C-alpha cells in the first residue's frame, strides 16, 4: 500500500513518466499507469509467437493457432 | 496360471486425466524460468543477426546426407556418396529470427479439477512431466535445424558449389501527380535465386595445414 | 576411509542438458567452417589503421547492449570526451548490433563494434580533431 | 492489476532513505542534486596504503553499496579514481586506474543492472580541498560513483 | 591471529590458539595440537574439500578440480577457497627435498590453441601461487596439456565435468 | 528403493546417461530414464519377429501376423 | 515399470563399497581415478618363489577379485606383470608373460562380462619403488589389473 513511506505521501501521477511524486521532490517506486516501463518477461496464455487463438469452438480439444499451427500443448488429452 | 500346481474402474480414467494436464503445465513453467535465467547465453549462440546476406536477404537452408543406400525392391539397388538439398529459398526479411519463436513453451495455469487415487494422480503427474520432456526436445531439433542449414550454405557458398542470389535495383526519380509525391524512389527486386551447380569442373577445394616447432 | 571424486556441483536439469548438447554441436559446425573460410580467402588488413588509438582512448569500459549501433556509439564518444558525426543516411531497417564484454578499453569496443557492422557500416577516428565518425553504407 | 507487477521489483522507497540515512552517518557521502546522484568513497576505508589491494573487510562496504544501487534503475555508471601526489604523474595515474578496474568488476560481479560502466582514474589532476597535509589519509583521494536514474 | 587472504604469506602460528584457549589444560592442548598438526587429518581435510590424494609407491598426487578453485574460464584464482589452499601448503611442508610437477588439463569443447593456452596460464598460476609460499625456484615445473589423456569420458556430463582438473605430482627422491 | 545406499543420497537424474549421480562423484547403478543402455534379452508378446499382430478381430481363435504367417502358438486350441 | 528392469543386475552401491573397503583392508590397494580403475596385487600373496605356480589357499582371493569385478559394466580389462631382477632380462619376461596368462584364464573362467582381455609381462622393466632389496617380498613385484568404467 505504502508507496512514499519515510517521504511526505503521495503528491501526484505523473503520466508523462508513469510514476507516482512524493511530497519531497523524489520520484517514487509505484507504477501509476499502465504505459510505465515495467520489466515484463513471463507472460501467460497459448498460442504465443504465432497469431493468438483461431476462435472456432471445437468438438475435439485441439487448440489451433492464427498461423495453422496447432498447440497439443494446450491440447486436452485422451 | 503360472505352474501345474499353481493351477491346482472410472476414478481410473479420470486419476489420470486430472493428473497429466497439471504435470504439463507445472514443467511447462519450470522450462520456461530456466530459459528466461540464460537469456544472454542463446542470444550469443544463436547468433542469427551475423549470418544475414547483403542486401537483408536471409539466406537459404541446405541439407546434407552421407553414404547413402536404397533397396528399392528386390533386383535392383542404387548406392550415392553425398547428396544435398534445398529445404528451404531464400527471401527478404525486415528482421532476423530469433530463438524465443522455437523455444518458448506455452503456459495456462489449469485451474478446472481415496484409497488409490493418489497413486494414479502421482502416475499422471509422470506422464505429464516426460511429455513436455519430448516437446521441448523436438523444438530444439527444429531451431538446430534452421541454423545448421543456414551454416552450411555458408560453407557451401565458399567452396563454390551454390550461387549467390543476384538483385537488381531501378532508381526513379521524383514521381507521382499534383496530389502526391515521393522524393526518391527505389525498386529492388532479386531476379536470380540461389542454387547448386552441377558443373563440378569449378569446384575448390580446402586444405587446412597445422605447423609447430 | 569415505571415498570420493573431487567436483561434486549444484544439480542439474534435464533441459540444460539438451540446451548443451544442442549448444557443443553447434559450436564446432562453426569451428570446421570458420577454418574453411580463413583457408580459402586470406585477409590482410586490419583496422588498427582506420581507428588508430590515442590518450583518453585508454579509459575503460565493460557492457551489455542489444540494440541499435548510433546511441552506442555517441555514448562511447561522449565518455571519451570526442565529438560525434554521421554520414550518410540511416537505412530503413536498422542496424542492430549485440556487445557482451568485459574489461576492455574503448579502442577496442570500437573495433568490435567495426568489426559486427560489417558491410553496413563504418568507424573512424580521427585523433587530431578528435572525431569519432560513424557512415552508413550506398546500399538500397 | 493482480498479474501485473505494481512496482519495480526489490524496491522500496523506505528502504531508499533507511541506506542513504545509515551511509552519510558512517561517512560515504551520498548526494543528489535534481536526478544525478554521487557517492564519494574516501580511499583510506578500502584500500593499504596506496596499493591496489583491498583489505579483507572493506569488501561488506562494497556489498552495502552494491545493495543501494540495486535500487534504481539506470543505463550508464562511472567510476573515477583520484589520489595524491607521491612520486611522479605516470605512478598515480597507474594506481588510479588499477583502484578503478578492481572496484568496477566486484560492483559487476554483484548484480547492478546497468548497461554500461565506465572506469577512469584521473590521478592527482583535481584536487577538491587546498590542505594536502595527509598522505593517504588525505580528504582528496577519494573514489567516486555518479550515475543518472533513468525515468 | 589469522589474515584470511593468505596470510601476507606469513607461517601462522596456529598451535599458539589453542594452548591459549585449553590454558585459558596444558596437556589437553598440548594433545589437540599433536592432533590436529598430524598427516592424517590434514589428509582428511583435503578429503572434506574437494580435494583428492593419491599415493602409490613413492610417488604421490594431489588432484584439483578447476571448478571450485578458479573463476569461471580465467587465469584468476578464486578466494573464497583459501583453506584447501593453505591445507596444500601445509601437506607440502612435509617434504622439503622433493621436485615438483603441477600440469593443468581441461576438456574437449573450444579450439585447440585455446585450450592449450588456458592449460598453460592456469598451471602457471598454481605455480606461481606455490612458489609465492616459500619453495625455491629449482624445484618446480608446470606444463599444460590440452584434452591430451582423459580420464574421462568426454561425450557424458558428468565425466566431462571430472575431466577439468590439476595435477600435482612429486617424488620422494 | 535405495540406489545410493553407503553413499550420500541421490544428487540428481544424468539423463545423457540415463543414470543417477551419488552425493560422492560416483556413478549409481540405477537407472532413471527409459532410454538408457539395458541389456535386454527377453521379450513377451507374440508375432515377434514379424510385423506384430495384425489387430482384425476374428470369429475363430487363429491370431495372424503382419506378414501373413499364422501363429498356431498364441491360437487357442479346439 | 514392473516389467523393465530397474538396475542393472547383481550390482549393488552399497556391496561396492564393501568391497573396496575390505580389499583395501585386506591389502590389495583399489584406486579410482576419473572413470579408470586400478587393482593392485603384490605376488607374494600369489605366486610361489618366481614359479608360475599359484598357492590353493589364493584362489579364494582370485574368487573375491573376480565378485568385485562383475558389479561393473566394461569392454576391455587389461592384466601386466612385473617382477623383480634375477638372472637375465629374458627369464623375468617369460615368468611375467605366465603369471598373466594364468591369472587371466581364472578370471575368464570365472564369469567376468568383457569383451576383451589384454595380457602383458613388463619383467622388471618399470619400478614404482627405489627400494630394491627383497625378493619376492619386494613391493615392486606385483599384477595390477586396469579398466575404464563403460557408460
Amino acid at each position: 500500500d505504502g508507496c512514499c513511506s519515510k517521504m511526505g505521501g503521495i503528491n501526484y501521477c505523473d503520466s508523462s513518466a508513469g510514476r507516482l511524486v512524493c511530497n519531497n521532490g523524489f520520484y517514487s517506486t509505484c507504477y501509476c499507469t499502465r504505459h510505465a516501463v515495467m520489466d515484463l518477461q513471463f507472460l501467460m496464455g497459448c498460442c504465443l509467437w504465432h497469431g493468438g487463438v483461431y476462435p472456432q469452438l471445437n468438438s475435439s480439444g485441439l487448440v489451433v493457432c492464427n498461423d495453422g499451427y496447432v498447440s497439443e500443448e494446450c491440447s486436452l488429452q485422451k | 496360471t503360472g505352474s501345474l500346481a499353481g493351477l491346482q474402474m472410472a476414478l481410473k480414467e479420470t486419476a489420470l486425466s486430472v493428473g497429466a494436464q497439471a504435470g504439463l503445465a507445472w514443467r511447462a513453467k519450470i522450462i520456461d524460468e530456466q530459459l528466461n535465467k540464460q537469456a544472454r547465453n542463446l542470444d550469443a549462440i544463436y547468433d542469427f543477426n551475423s549470418l544475414v546476406l547483403e542486401h537483408n536477404i536471409l539466406p537459404p537452408v541446405l541439407l546434407e546426407g552421407r553414404n547413402t543406400l536404397n533397396l528399392a525392391d528386390a533386383q535392383s539397388i542404387r548406392i550415392s556418396d553425398r547428396t544435398y538439398k534445398v529445404a528451404k529459398q531464400a527471401h527478404f526479411i525486415t528482421t532476423p529470427p530469433t530463438w524465443r519463436q522455437y523455444l518458448w513453451m506455452d503456459y495456462v495455469k489449469p485451474e478446472a479439477p481415496k484409497e488409490i487415487w493418489c497413486i494414479y494422480t502421482e502416475r499422471g503427474w509422470k506422464n505429464g512431466i516426460d511429455q513436455a520432456n519430448t516437446i521441448l526436445e523436438e523444438n530444439i531439433a527444429r531451431i538446430k535445424e534452421d541454423f545448421g542449414g543456414m551454416i552450411l550454405y555458408r560453407k557451401l557458398l565458399a567452396m563454390n558449389m551454390v550461387s549467390p542470389p543476384y538483385v537488381s535495383h531501378t532508381d526513379l526519380g521524383v514521381t507521382g501527380d499534383g496530389s502526391e509525391i515521393h522524393i526518391d524512389d527505389r525498386v529492388l527486386r532479386i531476379t536470380a535465386l540461389p542454387e547448386l551447380n552441377v558443373n563440378s569442373a569449378e569446384w575448390r577445394a580446402a586444405v587446412a595445414k597445422d605447423e609447430n616447432a | 576411509m569415505k571415498f570420493k571424486k573431487p567436483p561434486i556441483n549444484n544439480p542439474s536439469d534435464d533441459a540444460t542438458i539438451k540446451l548443451a548438447e544442442a549448444a557443443v554441436s553447434v559450436s564446432d559446425s562453426m569451428l570446421e567452417m570458420a577454418k574453411v573460410e580463413k583457408v580459402i580467402t586470406p585477409p590482410s588488413k586490419d583496422n588498427t589503421l582506420t581507428i588508430p588509438n590515442a590518450y583518453n582512448l585508454q579509459a575503460r569500459a565493460s557492457v551489455d547492449w542489444s540494440g541499435p549501433i548510433e546511441e552506442l556509439t555517441a555514448r562511447i564518444a561522449k565518455a571519451a570526451h570526442f565529438r560525434f558525426r554521421v554520414l550518410g543516411k540511416s537505412p530503413s531497417v536498422p542496424v542492430l548490433i549485440s556487445i557482451s564484454t568485459k574489461d576492455e578499453s574503448l579502442a577496442e569496443i570500437l573495433r568490435d563494434i567495426d568489426y559486427q557492422a560489417g558491410k553496413k557500416a563504418s568507424i573512424h577516428v580521427y585523433p587530431n580533431s578528435q572525431v569519432v565518425e560513424l557512415r552508413y553504407a550506398k546500399i538500397y | 492489476v493482480p498479474k501485473l507487477p505494481c512496482r519495480v521489483d526489490g524496491a522500496c522507497d523506505a528502504t531508499i532513505i533507511k541506506m542513504m540515512t545509515d551511509l552519510n552517518k558512517k561517512g560515504i557521502k551520498v548526494a543528489s542534486v535534481g536526478q544525478n546522484y554521487l557517492i564519494s568513497i574516501p580511499a583510506s576505508a578500502l584500500f593499504a596504503d596506496q596499493s591496489p589491494r583491498l583489505n579483507w573487510a572493506s569488501y561488506s562496504l562494497l556489498n552495502e553499496i552494491a545493495a543501494f544501487l540495486k535500487q534504481f534503475r539506470k543505463i550508464a555508471i562511472t567510476v573515477t579514481s583520484y589520489s595524491s601526489k607521491y612520486v611522479s604523474v605516470k605512478r598515480e595515474r597507474a594506481l588510479t586506474l588499477a583502484r578503478s578496474r578492481v572496484v568496477s568488476e566486484y560492483l559487476w560481479s554483484q548484480g547492478v543492472d546497468s548497461r554500461i560502466i565506465f572506469t577512469q582514474g584521473l590521478g592527482s589532476d583535481k584536487p577538491i580541498t587546498s590542505y594536502t597535509l595527509g598522505g593517504d589519509r588525505s580528504p582528496n583521494a577519494r573514489v567516486e560513483i555518479t550515475f543518472r536514474r533513468a525515468v | 591471529c589469522f589474515h584470511p587472504p593468505y596470510n601476507n604469506f606469513q607461517p601462522d602460528r596456529r598451535a599458539v590458539k589453542r594452548v591459549g584457549v585449553d590454558t585459558g589444560g596444558g596437556t589437553v592442548g598440548l594433545v589437540a595440537s599433536i592432533y590436529r598438526d598430524s598427516k592424517r587429518k590434514i589428509i582428511r581435510d583435503l578429503q572434506k574439500q574437494d580435494i583428492q590424494y593419491v599415493e602409490y609407491g613413492d610417488t604421490r598426487t594431489l588432484i584439483i578440480p578447476t571448478d571450485k578453485y578458479f573463476m569461471f574460464s580465467s587465469p584468476r584464482l578464486n578466494e573464497i577457497c583459501y583453506p584447501g589452499l593453505n591445507n596444500v601448503i601445509r601437506l607440502l611442508n612435509f617434504y622439503p627435498q622433493s621436485t615438483i610437477y603441477v600440469a593443468g588439463f581441461t576438456d574437449n569443447v573450444g579450439s585447440r590453441s585455446h585450450k592449450r593456452k588456458l592449460s598453460q596460464a592456469q598451471a602457471e598460476t598454481m605455480m606461481t601461487f606455490l612458489w609465492a609460499n616459500g619453495i625455491a625456484a629449482k624445484r618446480l615445473k608446470a606444463e599444460g596439456y590440452g584434452d591430451k589423456n582423459a580420464i574421462s569420458d568426454n561425450a557424458i556430463i558428468h565425466g566431462s565435468a571430472q575431466n577439468r582438473r590439476i595435477e600435482i605430482q612429486w617424488f620422494t627422491s
